[PDB]
Parts: structure tokens; C-alpha cells; sequence
């Protein structure tokens, strides 16, 4: 998990020398902030279910085919599972917006993404469209330092997507 | 034939310490080149013929398997042959961060 | 190598749900009291030299089977590896008050001390001592309320106490 | 290494286990995976850069011996 | 890593005489079936993808606490790696196939994967299992005859499922 | 070439050969909202530049008395201006890594080859540090709030590279 | 440790080769100066007495404003500590001459020395000084290949310390 | 790796105290005989290969069973490992014997090589017999006074045979 | 690299023939004023601090324009440069009076030297300036008959003198 | 090439330091040895046609069958460039002995020996019964110590051919 302060803590131990000004002033900047990061993480924590089906329905709406039967769309379990993965990626969110850094995303989810979407023929155009539609949502849900936590996490996981 | 070229490849030149160390599973790969570097034949054929900068550019080379970025990283290397032997160049060089990468 | 909110963010893995708001109180606080910690860390840092070199001027006064010819640092060289030892300890314990979790000290080195010190035949017990001691200095050294805002800090000195046994005990 | 001190090799067995597993995945794979388990010679002057990168890396080390005294 | 005639020629170097006769004949009998052998290597390893995913699906299906947080197969990572894990194993029982011997499947990795397994936490009777339904699914295009002139193939057959079920013995 | 934060930030993001990512720009912001007291700091301690270089010498002067009889390193005109001189560039170095954010002029301009620049020209570590000491008491006063912590940090990590 | 004859086994080691002319014409060499170095070391060790307390006192000599207090110099333990530095400087030069190299002198002082004199606060020139005085000393009390060993042995420590 | 002074030397400082003046003495006596040592290193030296092709051929006189397919020494890579094992004790012992001190012996080639041939499936008990075949070419070699001087070595032969005996001893 | 015996012997070789009598007996002499070449070089290399720090005074003295800012030796980093450079120099001399041939000094220190002052702007002259100073500053010390047997060393100051103005010429 | 002298200053130079003191003792011993090295390779050098020619016969009464047709022996230009090559030797001995050092006959003889001789298929039997041959009348021009060097070098070059 390569969250800032942990990030911090490695780059010194590689070397034999304490943590300098640098270090310490940027684990300062993490500290003044964490407080609209984390508050951004709890109001996506209460619009969980909401975003999750939005997102379902619309990467339903714009990738038709996936409506139509004979694909990954067809099933009800089948969709009941893609709300849940939809809701893993959410809860993901919320996790990189509690660590103030980018670690949990990449610890868990985009590891090793491409394998895993060959191997299972889920290509990574619809998430991309769900993040795109999160993150819409998010664009009115959160303002100010909160908006631009939520929205430098989604971006991230879009790009890690694409 | 990295390190000493296939030409320097003699039965004088074997080095068989590292050899059977190496074939015990005692001594890794790094070590068995690092030790190719820091041994009598690679002192007394390369380096010894060459500068500071020429011996440099060969030990980036085949090493490395990359050619020096300019003359200034041949200065910039230099040094540590100059001031503390090419022995704690080897080792810089084989326990640096890109030959490790 | 995993920092106190990384932690939390683990087990809220583990249970695999969100992290209930209680939590995230629990780490909205520490995030308002990181500042307080940096301090701390940064009066770690800055007198590193002179922690050390107080515990090792007092360790070595208490024990004096160390010094002398035979000792586990006689031969002047082994001075070195105790001086840089006690200097690599009090970093990883700036490390962890830093992260405020202790898996960033287990992960790095503390597994490996003890059988590193039961190979080279150098008592651990001297180490925990020297650790105590190093404790103790760094208390000294942080309680100075000179240069900074006064303020409420027994929880990081107890958290800072509790890594220094920590490692103790670990490596004894 | 010709003094006393580079004398007294250790060995070192060595775990790959999670810890290192997940660096790993996040950094990725250049070389084919290797077994777990491995004991490796380091001498003395070595033996304190080896252990550092060893933790730094992430690997859990199961013993260290002293081969020669 | 050794193969049919390989393991010939060790037994004959062992007792100290040339190759008799009569393994020259069986080595004759299993070079005449060549293409045998290559056939279901090569579509083997043609079909390997489908296969892997089959048994990925399938996997999932019957073994459900894997899926949800806090089993040995949650995360992503994870997948990727348990992916090429079976992946890695169906290509050592490709191995196997072609080679005709079971030293290229016991000696390379079978040996250090116990330790690796029992160090990890992962039940073994998991992969036992994945191992003997991940033969099933690639036995299933095994069978098929289409496009390729039709023949016999049960000694292959017999030969995979040997080997199958031994890489599933010695995990188990 | 110096290892600024932002300069840092850039070195770490090129070595993974990635674009800046959110903790990258993070820590830049971090670093800009720092910089209004370090330059206050810098104003504020280069404008007292040559009363604190004074003091400085002088209180040196005054904790090492036996540098001053004749025979020593500070018997003579000449060392008394090689002594302002080099306390001068201490306090240039400390203001020039406070306008930068980090330690980068003073590891790079004082701190790298001062051991042998010490030992070469049997120059004591502990005049230094005294006269660090000096201004770092008389930046107590010259200093309020944030910019003194900045000024002491610096100042405090060349007296750690004296030692 | 480190002698000439170790050196010798070390070259034919990592050559992997039996000893050849130049190994053992070094070690005739190093046996020829035996016994002058066996007499230089006894003739050290008959006088240590007097010359570890004409070192302490030539230190404060030249050093007058240390023996004052406030200073590391003032204090008995401070005074034993000397003559104890003083000791072992000595021993491991006779060590060395015993051994007909600077092995144990390096393996026993010079190593970790710069970073000991640093972290313990002792000033190198102290020891410099007190090992010139030394020096001088046994200027007048050998002669011969004998006091030329040891001069070139306390002359290496002294660089050492600078 | 130590010669006998370094031994009496860091026994010396493990006491604390100087060296004696009977140590003194008993260095210098050793000492004075040095050139005399360099007369047997150097037979050892410059007969070598003589010593190995004596002691191999004596070796495999005396049994078949290696040199016999399924033997140990029947590859004829195995017979050049052979070969360069006793080339390489010899050599150690020699160092040993120009050292006074037998503890390179141990520290640079005896330590793991017992180890070693227990892994290998070498009976040891074999490579003990050659090295003491070597012990006898050895003292053959060192006994000739042709193109030196007349002496009185006792001390010397006497210290190749502790040498040999412990190497072969330390093996099997 | 090459020493006077090496050098008369590979031109002995391009030659073809062996070695004249009056080669042998220049050899002879070099050999016999061997242990006043010891001498000197033991002198050079004892003095290494005291010949540095004086060229450096010196030097400084003479060029203030160096240790100005935007000088050459400036800051600290470019000191300490300087003075190492200084001692690599007096390094190589050392070597090349003990040798007896300024093959080493050339081949190994100044080949290349001037090129790489020019590509990093320093002043040659300068450096050559420092070289003399240091020669100055060592023959002080070559010259100084106490503590040694006296006698005529005027060749090896001569062969000092040469090698030192070998470099300053060289370096500019 | 390799002597005493620039084992000493390479391993010095490798370490990048000064010529410390067991150094300049190795130096010692080669000053004081060269006095009977110069004598046996004057020796060797006056007497070098009788050894050359000597040692041709011993290699050709060892082997006699190499001197008959359609072997190596036959001809005059194939036993001129054996009484070339045995001067080659001879040279390189004398030349070792000189410099005090195998560095010339490790350098001219044995580097490439055996690729050499397995190109040409030369015996390198043939080389070390003249050598032998060389040992033996060395015995007679010189006694004491030049005949123990020139001996030391004699072997190391039979060694390096068997
Ligand atoms: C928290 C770690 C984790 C991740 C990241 C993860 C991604 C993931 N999604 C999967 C299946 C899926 N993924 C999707 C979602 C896509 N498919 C459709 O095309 C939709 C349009 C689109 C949604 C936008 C669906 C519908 C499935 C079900 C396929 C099936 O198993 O039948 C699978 C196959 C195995 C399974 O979950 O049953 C994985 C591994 N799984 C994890 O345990
Ligand atoms: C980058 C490193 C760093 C610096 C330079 C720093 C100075 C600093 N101290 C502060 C308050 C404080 N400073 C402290 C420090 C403690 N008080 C006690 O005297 C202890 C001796 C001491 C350390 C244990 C405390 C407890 C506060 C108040 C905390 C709060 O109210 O949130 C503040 C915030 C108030 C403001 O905006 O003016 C800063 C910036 N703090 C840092 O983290
Ligand atoms: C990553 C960080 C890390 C550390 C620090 C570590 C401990 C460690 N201590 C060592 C030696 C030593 N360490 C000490 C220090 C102890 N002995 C007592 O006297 C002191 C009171 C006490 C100080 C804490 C000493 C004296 C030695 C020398 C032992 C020897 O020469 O074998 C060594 C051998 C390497 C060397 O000395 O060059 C290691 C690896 N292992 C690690 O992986
Ligand atoms: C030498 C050839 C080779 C072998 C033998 C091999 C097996 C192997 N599996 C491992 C971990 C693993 N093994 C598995 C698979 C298990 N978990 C569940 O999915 C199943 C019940 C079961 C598979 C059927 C998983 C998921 C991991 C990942 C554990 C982690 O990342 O923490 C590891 C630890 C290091 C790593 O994954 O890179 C190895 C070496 N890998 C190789 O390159
Ligand atoms: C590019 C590599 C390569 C392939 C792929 C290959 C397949 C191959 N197999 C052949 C013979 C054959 N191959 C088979 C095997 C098949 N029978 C069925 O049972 C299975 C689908 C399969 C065995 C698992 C048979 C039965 C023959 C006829 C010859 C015989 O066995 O008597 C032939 C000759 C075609 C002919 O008879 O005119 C080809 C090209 N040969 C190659 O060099
Ligand atoms: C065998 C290798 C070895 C050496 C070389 C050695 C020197 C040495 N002397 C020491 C103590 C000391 N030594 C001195 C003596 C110095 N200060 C003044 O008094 C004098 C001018 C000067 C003596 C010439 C002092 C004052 C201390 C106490 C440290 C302090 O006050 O800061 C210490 C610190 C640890 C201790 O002994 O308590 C060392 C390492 N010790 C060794 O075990
Ligand atoms: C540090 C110095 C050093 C030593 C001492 C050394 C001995 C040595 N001999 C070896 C092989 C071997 N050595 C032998 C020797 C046996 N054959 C029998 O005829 C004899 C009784 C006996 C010889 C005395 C054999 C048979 C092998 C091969 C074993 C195998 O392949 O299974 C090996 C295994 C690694 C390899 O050869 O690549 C070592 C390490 N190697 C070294 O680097
Ligand atoms: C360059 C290498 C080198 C060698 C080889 C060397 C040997 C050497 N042996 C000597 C005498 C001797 N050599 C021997 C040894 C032999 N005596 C018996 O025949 C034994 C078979 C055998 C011992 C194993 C003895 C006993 C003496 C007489 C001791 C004495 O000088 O008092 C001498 C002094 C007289 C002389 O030969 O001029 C030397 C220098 N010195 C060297 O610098
Ligand atoms: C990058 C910043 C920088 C620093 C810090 C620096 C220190 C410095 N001071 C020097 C001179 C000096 N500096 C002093 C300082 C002493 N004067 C006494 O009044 C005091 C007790 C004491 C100061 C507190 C002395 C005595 C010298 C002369 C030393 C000598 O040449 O022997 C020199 C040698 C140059 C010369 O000979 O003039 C350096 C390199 N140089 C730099 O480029
Ligand atoms: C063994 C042969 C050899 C030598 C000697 C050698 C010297 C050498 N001098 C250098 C720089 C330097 N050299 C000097 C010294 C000069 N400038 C001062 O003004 C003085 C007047 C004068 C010395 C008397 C300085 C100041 C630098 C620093 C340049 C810089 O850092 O930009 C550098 C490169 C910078 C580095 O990596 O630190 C080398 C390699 N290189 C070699 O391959
Ligand atoms: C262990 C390292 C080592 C050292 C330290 C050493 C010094 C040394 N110098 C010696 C003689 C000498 N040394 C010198 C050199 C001096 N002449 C002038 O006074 C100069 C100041 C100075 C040299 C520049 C001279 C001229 C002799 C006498 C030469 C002779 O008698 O042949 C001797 C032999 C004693 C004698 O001839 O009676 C030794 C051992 N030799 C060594 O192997
Ligand atoms: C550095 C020193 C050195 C040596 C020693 C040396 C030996 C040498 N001898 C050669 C030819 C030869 N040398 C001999 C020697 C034989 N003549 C008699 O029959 C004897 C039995 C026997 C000598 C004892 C013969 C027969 C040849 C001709 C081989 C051929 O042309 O294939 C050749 C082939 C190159 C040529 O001359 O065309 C070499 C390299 N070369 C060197 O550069």
C-alpha cells in the first residue's frame, strides 16, 4: 500500500538518513487537508446505492448490446453482481479518499487489471463509463476541497482503466 | 564474453573459484559478474591499457549493456576509479539502482 | 509497511464494507492531532545526534563489560555498529510514531534483529537497555516546550513509549 | 574482506511471502517467479546492505546462521 | 527435465550396456505415435485460454468463500495470480504430454510449491480440486476430432490423466 | 540540480516514467502554501544580515577564548574577515534554502565535502556551531510564528550536518 | 586479521594458484624482518609505562585550555580514559610490529575511528599530537631496522587520524 | 584467516594485556624457521601435479567401482570434479602450512565441503583415503634434498602431517 | 603499467634478444639504491596531509580568485574536488617513484586530465600551479635527513623533481 | 607485466590508497633478492646456445620418433623452430628472474598456451622434457641461491605446460 506518509517513510529507509524538512512538511500538508478528503469519503459513503444503480443503468443506456440478450448485461444475477462490483469500485473510492493517496485503488483493483479483464472479456470501456457518470454525480454532490478530492480519485481510476 | 569478450576467453584467464561457487548455488549472478569485474585479468587487459574514461565506457557497456549518455558520465564515473579504485567502481556500478532495475 | 489509516482501510477490506463513521471520526482526529505528531517527529529528527550520543555515553558508563578489551564493542570498529544499530532504531521508531502504526516496525528489520544478534553473539539485553535508554532521552528532548506552541501531547508520548518497549521487547 | 571481519559469512533463508507478493504485483513481474524458501550466503561487509535491501524489498527472513564461528 | 528416451538412455548408461532391443522397440512404438502426442499438445495449447476461463468460471461457481472478502481469493491481484497459477500448471501438464516423463512436472515446481502453499495459508485440497476439473475442461476440447484427420487417442488420454492427478496427488 | 520538492516530486514521477499524479500536485500545493513564510523568513533574516554575522563572530570569540591568543587559528586580522566571511555564507545558504523550500542549497553548497574541508584546513566544527547557535537565538526574536519554525528547522539541520 | 603473509595467501586465493616467486620471495622478505620487529615490539613494551603518561602530559601540553574545567580534559575518569587511549594505541602498534603489518592496527583503531571521534565528541588531534610526542620519543630509545619500523608504524596511525 | 602470530596476537587482546615474553620468544623461533617453511611450501608448490597425478592413479588402483558406470567418479565431468577437489585441497594445505595457522584451511575450503559431498552422494570416506594418498606423495616430495640445503625440518613434516590429518579427518 | 625492470625487459623482447650485461648491471644498481627509493617514497607517502594542506595554503595565497564566489573552488563540494584531485596526484607520483618509471603516473592519472578540466571549466593553469606547490612542499620532505641513514639522494630528488614536472606539464 | 613492484602498486591503486607499509617490506625483499636473480639470468645468459642446443637433443632423444618422416620433428625448418622456441623459453625465464616476477612468462608463454598447442598440435611434452633438460644443467652453472630462483621459475613454467 503506497499511501504518501508510507511513501515518505520507504524513500528515507532506502537511505540511512532521518526524515528531513521535505518529508516532514508534505506529511504537514497531508494533516492541514485530511479533513475535506475524509468528509468527501463519508458523503460518497451516504450516496453509496444511489451511484451504484445510476451507473448500472447508464452504462446500461449508452452500450445498448449489453441490454440486449447474449451478453455480460443478460442475467440477473448476472446484473446483481455488476452492481456489486460497481459498488467495490465505489467502496474503493471512498478508501483512497480516507488514505489521501492513491494506494488502496492501486493495492487492490487496477493490479493486474488488463489480465483479468482478457480473461474474462470485460473490457474496460463500461467501467469507464460508470466512473464517468460517479463522477458526474460527485461534480454536484461535493464543492469545494471535497470536490476536488473526489474528483482527482475518479480520475485517477479512469485513467488507470483506460 | 559480456564481460571479457570472447577473445579473453583462455584457460589462463578462467576463473575457477567463481566458477565453482557458482555452480554450487553459493554465489549469484551478480556476484559472479562483479567478481569477473574485480579479478586480475580484468585489470591487467582492460583497464590497465585504457584511461579512466575509455576503461568507463567499456565497464558501462558490458555491465550496464549500454553506451555512456555523453562525456560527462564518463567524467562523472571517473572518479570513483580515480579516488577509491576500480574495484569500488565495479561495485558501484553492480550494486547501483539501474543495473539492479 | 502500512501506516494506522492504511490499517484501518485493511480491516475495512477485511470486513469487506465501508468504514463506518466512528472510524473516520477516530482518524479525522488523528489527522487534526498529525500536526502535534510532526512536531514530535521533528524534535525526533533534529536531535537524533544528541539522543544518541547521551544513551551510548550512559549505557556505556552502566555496563562496563563492553568497553574493555573482549567486549561485545572493544576493538573500536564495533563502537561503530553499536552507534549506527542505536542511530537505525531510533529512525525506524521515527518511522513508526510518524505512521503512528507499529507494522511499519514489524515489517522492517524488527523480525530479523533478534536472530541477527543471536548469530553474531551480541547480547540482546544491552540492546533493550540501550533502547530504554534512547526512551528515556528522547522524553527528555520532546518534553521541551521552548520553540513551540504549548499544547497537550501525553498521547504521543505514550505512543512514543509503547514503540520504544515495543522494539525492546521484540528484539529481547 | 582480507581482515577478521571479512571473514564470518552468514547465511540468510529467505520467505518471499506476502509482503513482498503484494510490492510486487503493484511494481510488477521483470524475471520468472522463483521459489519461496532460499538460503543465501552473504559475507560480513555485505551483510548489512543485503539485510537492508532484503526488508526494504519486503521478504520475511526465516534464519540467519553463522557459518564460519 | 528429462524425457522418454532421456530416462532410456539413463537406465541404460546405469547398468552400464547399450540400449536393448526391446527399448529400442517401445521406443520405436512411441516415436511412430508422434503425431499423437503433438496433436493434443498443440491444441492443448491452442484451446488453453477457454480452458483457463472455463475453469475460472467454474471455480467460482462451486467454491463460494473465495469470492467474498476475507478468503484466500479476494482481491484482483490475487486473481491475476491465481490465474496464472492454473495457468502455469495446465502448461507443466503440457509439459508432461509432450515430454512423456513426469520428472518436467516433479522437479521444476512441485517440489518448492508445498512449502510455498503451506506457507501462504491456501488450502491445497482447493487447488487439488481445481487441478482435477481444470483437466476435465481441457479433456472436453481434448476430445475434439474436427478440422484433423480422425484417429485413436486413448493412450494419450490415460497418459494426461496420470499426470494430471499426479501434479494433484503431490499438491495434495 | 538541486532536490527541491517540486524538483523531487518530478525526479520520482519520471523514474516510474508516469505523468504527476494527485500526491504529486498534492505536495507542490503543500509546498507553495509554505513558501509565504519562508520568504517572509528570508526577508526578515537578510535584512539583519550583518548584525547577525556580527553577533555570530563575537559570540564565537567569546565561547572559544583560545582561538584569540596569538599562534592559533583566529590570531590575526585575515581569519577575523575569513570568519565573518564564512558565517556570512552560512546565513546566505540558510536564506537561499528557505526561498527554496528545502535543503537542497545547503546540502549541495555547505554541507557536501565539509568534513575534509574541516579537517584539510584544521577548521573546528564547533565555531561553526556556535555561531549557528548565536543566530538562531537572535532569529528567536527577529522571527514570529510560522517563519521562525521554518528559519530553526534549517538552521538546525546545518548545526546537525556541523556536528 | 591482516599481516604480509596473509596478503600473500589472499593474492594466491582469489588467483586461485599455488604460491609462486613473488608470494613467497614477499614472504622471505617479511621474515627477515622478523626478529628487528620482535625486538622493536619488546623494546615498546618494556617502556609503556612511562610513555603513556609522557602522552597524556605532552596532550595537555599542547593542548593547555582542554585540562581546564567545563572541557573534556578535566576529570580523573576523563584522565584514566586518556592513559587508557594512550594504552591501547601502544599495545596495537606492538601488536603490528609483531606482525610485520598494519593490520591490526587497522582493523583494531582505524576502523569506525572517524565516526567514534565524532559521535563520542573526541577531537583527532589529541591523538595526533600524542602520538607525535610518541614519536619523538622513540627516536632516541631504538635504532636500526627496529626504530624504523616503528616509526613508519606510528606515522600510519598518525595519517590515519588526520 | 589467521596465521599463528595473528593467533597469538588477538589472543593477546582477548587477555588484554601485551604479548609475553615467552610468546615473544616462541614467535621469534617460529619465525627464524620461516625460511626453512618456504623451502617445503615450495615443494609442495612446484610438485603438485605430480602429487595429483601420483595420488589419482593410486586412488583408482586401488578402487574400480568409481571409475565404473553408476560409480561416482564415472562421468567424465565427475572425474575432473574429482580431480580439481584434490587440486584444490592441496592447495589449502599448503596455504595452511605457509600460514602456521590451520584455521584458513578451515575457513576457506574445509567449512562446507563435508556438507557438499553429503549433498553430491560422494562417499566421503573416498575423498579421506586421497587425501591422505596426497599425504604420502606430499611427504615423498617434501623429504628430497636435492637443490637444497641439509637440515633438521622434524617440525615441519610434522606440521604438513597435523595438516593433512585434520583436512582428511575434517572431510570424512 | 611498468616498471624499470619491465620496461628493460620488453625492449629487450621487441628487440628480440636477451638482456646485455650492461642492462643486468643498470638493473643491478636501481636495485641496489632500492632501499633509498623506499625511502623517499615512504616520505611522500607519511606526508600526504602535510604536502596537501601546505600546496593548498599556498595556493590559496597566490590564486584568491578560486575560492571566490563563482570561482572554481568555491563552495564546499568543489573544495573538497580540489583537494582530492591534489592527493590522486601525489598518489600517482608516490607509485611512480617507487616503480622508477612514469608509466604508471601517465598511463593511469594524466592521459586523459586536461580534456576533462576543459569539459568542466577548470583552470589548468591552476592545477599545474597547485603541482609545483605540492613538489615544493615535498621535496621539503624528501630532503629530511633526520631520522634515516644519510646519504646521496640526489638522483631520486632529480627522478621526484621529473615526475612532478611531468604532471604540471601534462595537466597544462 | 607482473613483479613484485606492480603487484604492489596495483593493489594498491585498486584500493585506491598509498603504498602503506607491508607494501614497501614486499618492495624490501625484492631489492635484496635481486641481486642473486640478476646473477642466474647473467649466468643463463652467457651459457644460453650450449642450453638451447642441449635441451633440442633431450627433446629429440626423449621422442625420437617425432624426428622421422611425415612428424613433427622433420626437417630443418621444424627443428630451427625448435631451438627457437626453447629460446623463447629461455628468454622468458631469464626475463622472470630479472623482473623477479612470473609476470613475463604469464604474459609471453602462458597466456594462449594451450589453444596454441592444441592449434598446432604441439606436445607440450616435448617442452617440458627441454625444460627439464634446462633444470638439470642450471644445477651445474649455478649454485647456492641463483640456482634456487632460477629453478622457482624453471618449475613454474614446467607447471604451466603440464
Ligand atoms: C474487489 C476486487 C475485484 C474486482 C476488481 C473484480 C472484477 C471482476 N468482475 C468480474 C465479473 C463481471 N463484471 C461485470 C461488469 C461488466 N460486465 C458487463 O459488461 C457490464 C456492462 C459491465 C459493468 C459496467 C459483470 C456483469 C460480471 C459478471 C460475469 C459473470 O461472472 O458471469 C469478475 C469475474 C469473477 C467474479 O467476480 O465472479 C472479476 C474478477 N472482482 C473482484 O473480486
Ligand atoms: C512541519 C512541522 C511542524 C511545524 C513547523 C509546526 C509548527 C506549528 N505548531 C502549531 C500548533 C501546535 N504545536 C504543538 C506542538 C506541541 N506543543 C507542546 O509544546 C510539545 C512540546 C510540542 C510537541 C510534542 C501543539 C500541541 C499545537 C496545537 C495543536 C492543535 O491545536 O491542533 C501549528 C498550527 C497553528 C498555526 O497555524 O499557527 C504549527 C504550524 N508544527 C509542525 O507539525
Ligand atoms: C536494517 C538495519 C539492521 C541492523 C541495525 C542490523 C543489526 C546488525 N548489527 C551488526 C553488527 C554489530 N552490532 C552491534 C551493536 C550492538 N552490540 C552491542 O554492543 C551494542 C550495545 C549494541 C548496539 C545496539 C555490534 C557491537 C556489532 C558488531 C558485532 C560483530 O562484529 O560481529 C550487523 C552486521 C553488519 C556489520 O556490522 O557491518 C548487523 C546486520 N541488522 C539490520 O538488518
Ligand atoms: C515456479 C513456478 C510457480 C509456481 C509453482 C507458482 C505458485 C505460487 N503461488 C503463489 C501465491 C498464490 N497462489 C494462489 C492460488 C491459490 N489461491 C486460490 O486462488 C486457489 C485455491 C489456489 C490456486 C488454484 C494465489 C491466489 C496466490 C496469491 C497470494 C497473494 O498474492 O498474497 C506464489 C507466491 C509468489 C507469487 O504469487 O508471485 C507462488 C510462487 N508460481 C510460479 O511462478
Ligand atoms: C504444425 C504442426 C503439425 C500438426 C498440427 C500436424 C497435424 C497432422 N497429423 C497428421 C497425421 C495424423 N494425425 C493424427 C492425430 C489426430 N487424429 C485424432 O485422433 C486427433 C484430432 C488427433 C490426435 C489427438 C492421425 C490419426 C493422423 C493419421 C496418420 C496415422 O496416425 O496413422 C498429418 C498428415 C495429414 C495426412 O494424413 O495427409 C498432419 C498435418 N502435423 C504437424 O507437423
Ligand atoms: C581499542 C580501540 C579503542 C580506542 C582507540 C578507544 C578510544 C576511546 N576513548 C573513549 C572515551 C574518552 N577518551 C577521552 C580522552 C581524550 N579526551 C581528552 O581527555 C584527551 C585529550 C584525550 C586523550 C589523549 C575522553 C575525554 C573520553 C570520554 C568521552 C567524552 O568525554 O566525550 C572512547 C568512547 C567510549 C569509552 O571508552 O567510554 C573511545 C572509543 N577506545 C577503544 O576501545
Ligand atoms: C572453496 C574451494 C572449493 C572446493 C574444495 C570445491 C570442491 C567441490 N567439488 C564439487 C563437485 C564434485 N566433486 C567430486 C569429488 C569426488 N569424486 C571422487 O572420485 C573423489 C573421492 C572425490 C574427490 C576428492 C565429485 C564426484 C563431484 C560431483 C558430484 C555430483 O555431480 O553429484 C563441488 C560442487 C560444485 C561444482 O563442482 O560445480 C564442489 C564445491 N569447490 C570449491 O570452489
Ligand atoms: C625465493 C623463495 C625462497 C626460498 C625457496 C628460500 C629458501 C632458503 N633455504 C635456505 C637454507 C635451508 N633450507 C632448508 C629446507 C630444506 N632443507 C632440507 O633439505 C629439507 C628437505 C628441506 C625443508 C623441507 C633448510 C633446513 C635450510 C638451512 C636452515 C638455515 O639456514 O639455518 C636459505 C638460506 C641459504 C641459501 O639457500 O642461500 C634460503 C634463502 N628463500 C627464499 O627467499
Ligand atoms: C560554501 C561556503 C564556504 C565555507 C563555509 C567555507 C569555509 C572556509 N574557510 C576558509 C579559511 C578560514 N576560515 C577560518 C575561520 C576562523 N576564523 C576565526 O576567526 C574563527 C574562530 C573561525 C570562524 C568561526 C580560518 C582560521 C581560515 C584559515 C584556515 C587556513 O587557511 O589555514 C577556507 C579555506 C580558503 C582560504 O584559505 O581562504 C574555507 C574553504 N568556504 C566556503 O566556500
Ligand atoms: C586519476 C586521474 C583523474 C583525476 C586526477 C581526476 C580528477 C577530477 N576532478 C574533477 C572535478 C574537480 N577538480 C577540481 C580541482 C581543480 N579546480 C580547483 O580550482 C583547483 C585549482 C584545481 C585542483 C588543484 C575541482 C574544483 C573540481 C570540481 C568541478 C565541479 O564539481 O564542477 C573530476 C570530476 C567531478 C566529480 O566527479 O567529482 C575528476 C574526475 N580524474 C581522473 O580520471
Ligand atoms: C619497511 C620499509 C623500509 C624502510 C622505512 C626502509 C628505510 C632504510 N633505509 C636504509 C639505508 C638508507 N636510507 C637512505 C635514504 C636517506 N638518505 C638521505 O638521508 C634521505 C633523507 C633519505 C632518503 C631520501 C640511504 C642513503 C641509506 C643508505 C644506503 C646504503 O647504505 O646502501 C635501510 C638499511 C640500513 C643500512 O643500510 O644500514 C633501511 C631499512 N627500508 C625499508 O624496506
Ligand atoms: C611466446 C613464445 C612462443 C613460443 C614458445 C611459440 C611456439 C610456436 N612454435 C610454432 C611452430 C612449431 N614449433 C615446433 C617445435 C617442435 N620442433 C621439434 O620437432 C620439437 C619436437 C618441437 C620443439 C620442442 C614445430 C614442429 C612447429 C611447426 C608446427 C606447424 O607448423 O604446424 C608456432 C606456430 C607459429 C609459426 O611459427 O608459424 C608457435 C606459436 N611461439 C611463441 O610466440
Amino acid at each position: 500500500s503506497r499511501t504518501v506518509i508510507t511513501e515518505v517513510i520507504a524513500t528515507a529507509d532506502s537511505q540511512g538518513r532521518f526524515l528531513n524538512s521535505t518529508e516532514l512538511q508534505a506529511a504537514f500538508g497531508r494533516f492541514e487537508r485530511a479533513v475535506p478528503a475524509i468528509e468527501a469519503a463519508r458523503a460518497l459513503t451516504k450516496n453509496q446505492d444511489a451511484l451504484v444503480k445510476g451507473a448500472v443503468q447508464a452504462v446500461f443506456k449508452k452500450f445498448p448490446y449489453v441490454t440486449q440478450p447474449g451478453e455480460k448485461g443478460y442475467g440477473d444475477s448476472n446484473q446483481a453482481k455488476c452492481a456489486r462490483d460497481i459498488g467495490y469500485y465505489l467502496r474503493f473510492i471512498t478508501y483512497s479518499l480516507v488514505a489521501s493517496g492513491t494506494g488502496p485503488l492501486d493495492d487492490y483493483v487496477i493490479a493486474g487489471l488488463r489480465e483479468v479483464n482478457r480473461a474474462f472479456n470485460l473490457n474496460p470501456l463500461w467501467y469507464i463509463e460508470a466512473l464517468n457518470y460517479i463522477k458526474g454525480e460527485t461534480g454536484k454532490l461535493l464543492s469545494g476541497q471535497s470536490k476536488t478530492e473526489a474528483l482527482l480519485y475518479i480520475d485517477h481510476a479512469i485513467n488507470a482503466l483506460s | 564474453r559480456q564481460i571479457f569478450s570472447e577473445h579473453l576467453i583462455l584457460e589462463s584467464n578462467r576463473q575457477t573459484e567463481l566458477e565453482s561457487q557458482l555452480r554450487n548455488g553459493k554465489l549469484l549472478v551478480k556476484d559472479f559478474v562483479r567478481g569477473l569485474g574485480k579479478s586480475e585479468v580484468f585489470r591487467r587487459l582492460v583497464l590497465e591499457p585504457n584511461t579512466n574514461y575509455r576503461f568507463v565506457e567499456i565497464c558501462l557497456k558490458r555491465f550496464l549493456g549500454r553506451e555512456p549518455y555523453n562525456k560527462q558520465e564518463l567524467i562523472k564515473w571517473s572518479i570513483i576509479i580515480a579516488e577509491k579504485g576500480y574495484h569500488a567502481f565495479i561495485d558501484a556500478v553492480v550494486d547501483g539502482a539501474e543495473y539492479a532495475e | 509497511m502500512n501506516d494506522v489509516f492504511t490499517r484501518a482501510i485493511a480491516q475495512a477490506d477485511l470486513k469487506g464494507s465501508f468504514l463506518l463513521e466512528s472510524d473516520l471520526d477516530k482518524l479525522a482526529s488523528f489527522a487534526k492531532e498529525g500536526v502535534k505528531r510532526l512536531d514530535a517527529v521533528a524534535a525526533l529528527t533534529n536531535n537524533a545526534p544528541a539522543i544518541i550520543s547521551d544513551a551510548a555515553h550512559k549505557l556505556f558508563a552502566e555496563q562496563q563489560e563492553l568497553i574493555q578489551p573482549g567486549g561485545n564493542a572493544y576493538p573500536h570498529r564495533r563502537m561503530a555498529a553499536c552507534l549506527r544499530d542505536m542511530e537505525i532504531i531510533l529512525r525506524y521508531v521515527s518511522y513508526a510514531l510518524l505512521a503512528g502504526d507499529a507494522s511499519v516496525l514489524d515489517d522492517r528489520c524488527l523480525n530479523g534483529l533478534r536472530e541477527t544478534y543471536n548469530a553474531l553473539g551480541t547480547p540482546t539485553q544491552s540492546v533493550a537497555r540501550a533502547v530504554q535508554l534512547m526512551k528515556d532521552a528522547a522524553m527528555v528532548h520532546l518534553k521541551s516546550t521552548a520553540n513551540v506552541t504549548v499544547g497537550d501531547c501525553s498521547s504521543l508520548y505514550s505512543e512514543a513509549a509503547t514503540y520504544f518497549d515495543k522494539a525492546a521487547a521484540s528484539i529481547a | 574482506a582480507i581482515t577478521t571481519q571479512g571473514k564470518r559469512i552468514y547465511k540468510i533463508t529467505v520467505s518471499e511471502a506476502g509482503a513482498y507478493a503484494t510490492n510486487k504485483h503493484r511494481t510488477g513481474y521483470r524475471a520468472p517467479i522463483r521459489q519461496s524458501n532460499y538460503t543465501l550466503t552473504v559475507p560480513y561487509d555485505r551483510f548489512l546492505p543485503e539485510m537492508i535491501r532484503l526488508h526494504q524489498s519486503g521478504a520475511k527472513i526465516v534464519n540467519v546462521t553463522s557459518v564460519i564461528s
